[PDB]
């Protein structure tokens, strides 16, 4: 941000861009290095009632695998066939 | 006599520490922070430390990462081909003493089992700035050398 | 006629309808050498017959691709070649026969 | 959704063909590359003047370890060994006994700084903010042995750096 | 007792592969000593080859013998192709290992190990 | 429920149906089929079925598992066949994943799956290196990860963590040498398991 | 050449160290008599492939148990 106007013009012309609008060095636009203290929120289990752990216990809802066949009609695929991707409307071609 | 030997020592020390050409053994992640030390923010070249030197033109080996048993012979071979004076900088926990992999069956527990080490840079990885501090510490070690004074007193 | 399939190495097919009729017919012939009650024969004849009927019922390639849902018509041809190659291997493998051997008692028990 | 990076057809009219001929013979795109590096020559460099200038860090930075005190001077560590248990590198070794006044305190507290991965788990695990990773990163040594910290070294680090350590904890403890 | 074989269907078939491996190793030692510039004699290298083969002389399972041959051929391939370095070849000789005590009294004096 | 991973019954049903489908078509080889509560389909097969089963899943029109995501082993010493060979496959056509498992011991070869997936080449070398499972008809089976001349298969549960030998440079012989491992600080074994059962749903019958 | 072939066979055997020249005979067994090992026999054959400049497969080599039998094999 200290370059003379002539040097600013010279490097803008050489690069073909307006470099001064997007300098790769940081100045005053960066956030202060001292901030006010946070006050973070608490999660959904932070309740004084209607909050028994056995109703929100993910680990204990896990089950052993379902055995569908053990060595002790239409054809199917493992899932429906994948749908064709659509060409980008933002910019289909580079 | 004393004055000439001292001044000559200062001269050769200044030349050697002002022109430290490293061979970097970029073994693992510590090699990334070494690249950042060469990158513009720190620009190790501005200290006379060229970016990449050939092993036969090198004055300091930087061991930047985990030294495995499979790799250990090759690292020693490069060290032995270095022309003197030669120094070794151990970078990061892995090279310092095995680090996170200290108890592995395949890892050398510190590169100082293979080569003599001049400077140990701690961290996993050390920051590029920490490594630069270490390189400057090596420069100060070289500034303390008194090879000619000891030669004169033999 | 499209200019590229978009997949490196997958050439465009000039006559996809004829190529698919030949391949699906070849598959139904190989399947005839498999026992009638083998599930591979029943299932493969079912899907092959569905695809073959789609091919005959739709002359427009882009509309046929939508019906089959196998990607490019060149991809559908390649899959037919894969099925034909598989069908010939199954005749030697005979996977419809009973289980060769049960595992040891706790082979698939986890945790131990 | 997808896009093609490289699927375009060059225009084969005479003007376009002659444009590509000019680029081939007059090296126009190569000259355009020279302009970019020329414009960087006249940009201010990004280099900082270390060690007179330092890279910015934050209060969360994980550097050299230290053992902290209460304001009275009593050690915070009460030899619970949670740090030793969580240490992913097994870099911590602790022994404890009742002190002469009955306090639960350590007789050994070692960190092998060459095993340590500087992960900060120890200071997360500690229930009394006793062990911390401080802000110092400029402590390279000439020998391996100097990086094997015992309790005296770590207490000395805490006394050396407590002024900065406390302020950094003050800035970040509400995120913890 | 009915198992899948590896290469050999019996000990006689397996013992053929052992002899073929032994010949390959026997003829490779002279080039190994030269290529790796080893300070051991060719006789030492062959004496080492024989010692390695002899400690496995008690095997009577053809599948185990097959794996030993499989592993022995990998070791030979590493050597002939100079994938190994000098350190790897000389590791067979334990030059820096001091001789451990074998008799009871010697072991008793130095430590607790059996 | 904010903290609980949601179930997906539609995918569970689809994968179960395809699992029966595979079991009906290759009864010669399929020993067990199961779908996990997080919807992953596993086919357990006799080791003879490796090539037929993988070929079927790669080539069959209702499978098209064209990509071998991973191939690995697990060591379970309490089993007569201690090594579990795991193939993880991906089907781009049907946007689906399947896992095929077989077993072997220390002396029984497994057929190399390189003919089906060229990707299997290095995965099988890694399994041989780390576990000692021999793959038959591999184009080039040899160690891939361990040092040259390394003895043993480190990923076996009975191979010690720090191994048996360690390296250092020896000045007398002017080379790196290998010697029995001595540790200045032994690795400290921790006994962490709680003596109280955590998961009743997985309780084993007594 | 039957004498020529046979003389060389003995020449190699005496050069081989693990055989006593005085014990050596053109009818001695490498094992039953000379007291050699299996791998000792293999080394002997490899010396035979060197002196006579041709390859002796393991199937044939396992039968050559005496110097005379080596002469008989080389005759072909
Ligand atoms: C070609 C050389 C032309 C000579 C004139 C150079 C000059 O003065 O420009 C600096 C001046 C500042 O550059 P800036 O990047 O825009 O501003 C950055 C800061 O504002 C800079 O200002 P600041 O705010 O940062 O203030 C700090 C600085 C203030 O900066 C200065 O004091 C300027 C020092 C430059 C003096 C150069 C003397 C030139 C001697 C010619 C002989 C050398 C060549 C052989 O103070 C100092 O640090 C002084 C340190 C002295 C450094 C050594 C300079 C002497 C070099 C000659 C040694 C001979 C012995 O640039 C201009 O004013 C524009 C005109 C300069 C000519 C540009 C032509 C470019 C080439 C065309 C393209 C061809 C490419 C192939
Ligand atoms: C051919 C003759 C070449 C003479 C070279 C003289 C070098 C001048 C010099 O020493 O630099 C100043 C240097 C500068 O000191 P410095 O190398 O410690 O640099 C300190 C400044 N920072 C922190 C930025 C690095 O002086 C000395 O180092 C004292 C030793 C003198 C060496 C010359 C002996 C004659
Ligand atoms: C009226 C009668 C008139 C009669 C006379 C008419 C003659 C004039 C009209 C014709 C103009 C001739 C131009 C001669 C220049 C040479 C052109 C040339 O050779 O370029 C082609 C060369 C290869 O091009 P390429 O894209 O790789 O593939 C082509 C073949 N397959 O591409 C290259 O050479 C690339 C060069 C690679 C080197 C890159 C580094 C250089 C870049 C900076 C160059 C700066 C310019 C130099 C100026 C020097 C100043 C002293
Ligand atoms: S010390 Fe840390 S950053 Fe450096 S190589 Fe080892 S693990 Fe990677
Ligand atoms: S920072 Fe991590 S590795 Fe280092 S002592 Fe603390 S817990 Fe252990
Ligand atoms: S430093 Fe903290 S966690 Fe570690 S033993 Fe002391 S009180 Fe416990």
């Amino acid at each position: 941000a200290s370059a003379t106007r002539f040097i600013q013009w010279l490097r803008n012309w050489a690069s073909g861009r307006d470099l001064q609008a997007k300098l790769q060095l940081r100045y005053q636009e960066i956030s202060k290095r001292t901030q006010p203290p946070p006050k973070l929120p608490v999660g959904p289990s932070h309740k004084l009632s209607n909050n028994y752990y056995c109703t929100r216990d993910g680990r204990r809802e896990a089950m052993p695998p379902s055995i569908v066949m053990s060595s002790q009609k239409k054809a199917v695929s493992p899932a429906p066939p994948i749908k064709r991707w659509e060409l980008s409307q933002d910019e289909p071609y580079l | 006599g004393e004055y000439v030997v001292a001044k000559l020592d200062d001269l050769i020390n200044w030349a050697r520490r002002s022109s430290l050409w490293p061979m970097t053994f970029g073994l693992a992640c510590c090699a990334v922070e070494m690249m950042h030390m060469a990158a513009p923010r720190y620009d190790m070249d501005r200290f006379g430390v060229v970016f990449r030197a050939s092993p036969r033109q090198s004055d300091v080996m930087i061991v930047a990462g985990t030294l495995t048993n499979k790799m250990a012979p090759a690292l020693r071979k490069v060290y032995d081909q270095m022309p003197e004076p030669r120094y070794v900088v151990s970078m990061g926990s892995c090279a310092n003493g095995g680090g996170y992999y200290h108890y592995s069956y395949s890892v050398v527990r510190g590169c100082d089992r293979i080569v003599p080490v001049d400077i140990y840079v701690p961290g996993c990885p050390p920051t590029a700035e920490a490594l630069l501090y270490g390189i400057l510490q090596l420069q100060k070690k070289i500034k303390r050398e008194k090879r000619l004074r000891i030669w004169y007193r033999r | 006629l499209k200019k590229t399939t978009g997949l490196v190495g997958l050439a465009v097919c000039e006559t996809p309808h004829e190529r698919l009729k030949i391949l699906y017919t070849k598959i139904l012939d190989v399947l005839g050498h498999i026992p009638k009650n083998a599930a591979y024969r029943k299932y493969t004849e079912q899907i092959t017959n569905e695809k073959l009927s789609m091919v005959k019922a739709e002359p427009d390639v882009k509309k046929l691709e939508e019906r089959l849902q196998g990607g490019q018509i060149e991809e559908v041809i390649l899959q037919a070649e894969n099925e034909l190659s598989l069908a010939r291997k199954m005749i030697q493998w005979k996977p419809w026969e009973p289980l060769v051997e049960e595992p040891p008692a706790s082979q698939w028990k986890w945790p131990i | 959704t997808y896009k093609y990076v490289n699927l375009r057809e060059p225009s084969m009219d005479m003007k376009s063909v002659t444009d590509r001929a000019a680029q081939t013979l007059l090296w126009t795109e190569l000259i355009r590359g020279l302009g970019m590096t020329l414009s960087y020559l006249f940009r201010e460099p990004a280099t900082i003047n270390y060690p007179f200038e330092k890279g910015p860090l934050s209060p969360r930075f994980r550097g050299e370890h230290a053992l902290r005190r209460y304001p009275s001077g009593e050690e915070r560590c009460i030899a619970c060994k949670l740090c030793e248990a969580v240490c992913p590198a097994q870099a911590i070794t602790i022994e404890a006994e009742p002190r002469a006044d009955g306090s639960r305190r350590t007789t050994r507290y070692d960190i092998d700084m060459t095993k340590c991965i500087y992960c900060g788990f120890c200071q997360e695990a500690c229930p009394v903010d006793a062990i911390v990773e401080g802000p110092n990163f400029e402590f390279s040594t000439e020998t391996h042995e100097e990086l094997l910290y015992n309790k005296e070294k770590l207490l000395n680090n805490g006394d050396k750096w407590e002024a900065e350590i406390a302020a950094n904890i003050q800035a970040d403890y509400l995120y913890r | 007792t009915s198992v899948k074989p590896i290469f050999s269907r019996d000990m006689n078939e397996a013992k053929r592969r052992v002899r073929e491996l032994y010949r390959a190793w026997y003829r490779e030692v002279p080039n190994t000593v030269h290529l790796f510039q080893l300070d051991i004699s060719v006789k030492q290298g062959r004496d080492k080859v024989r010692e390695m083969f002899k400690k496995n002389a008690h095997i009577t399972d053809p599948r185990v013998v097959d794996l030993l041959v499989i592993k022995g051929k990998m070791e030979l391939e590493e050597t002939i192709k100079v994938w190994k370095q000098r350190t790897h070849v000389m590791r067979f000789f334990h030059e820096t290992e001091a001789p451990r005590p074998k008799d009871f009294l010697s072991k008793f004096y130095v430590g607790h190990d059996p | 429920r904010p903290t609980v991973r949601p179930r997906n019954d539609v995918a569970h049903k689809q994968l179960s149906a395809f699992g029966e489908y595979v079991a009906e078509i290759l009864p010669k080889y399929v020993q067990q089929v199961q779908v996990s509560c997080f919807n992953e389909l596993e086919i357990c097969i006799h080791p003879d079925g490796v090539i037929p089963v993988l070929t079927f899943l790669r080539d069959h029109s209702n499978a098209q598992f064209k990509s071998l995501a991973d191939l690995t082993a697990v060591d379970i010493p309490t089993r007569q066949n201690r090594f579990e060979i795991v193939y993880n496959l991906l089907s781009l056509r049907f946007n689906s994943r399947i896992r095929v498992k077989t077993y072997t011991d220390e002396l029984t070869p497994i057929e190399s799956s390189v003919p089906v997936y060229k990707a299997a080449n290095w995965y099988e070398r890694e399994i041989w290196d780390m576990f000692g499972v021999f793959f038959a008809n591999h184009p080039d089976l040899r160690r891939i990860l361990t040092d040259y001349g390394f003895e043993g298969h480190p990923f076996r549960k009975d191979f010690p963590l720090s191994g048996y030998v360690e390296l250092r440079y020896d000045d007398e012989v002017k080379r790196v040498v290998a010697e029995p491992v001595e540790l200045a600080q032994e690795f400290r074994k921790f006994d962490l398991n709680s003596p109280w059962e955590a998961f009743p749903a997985y309780r084993q019958p007594p | 050449t039957l004498e020529g072939i046979k003389d060389r066979v003995l020449y190699v055997l005496k050069l081989y160290d693990k055989i006593d020249p005085e014990k050596l005979s053109v009818n001695s067994h490498f094992m039953k008599d000379l007291g050699l090992d299996s791998l000792d026999q293999v080394e002997i054959i490899m010396a035979m492939e060197d002196e006579f400049g041709f390859e002796i497969p393991d199937i044939d080599a396992e039968k050559l148990m005496c110097p005379q039998e080596i002469v008989d094999y080389i005759a072909d």
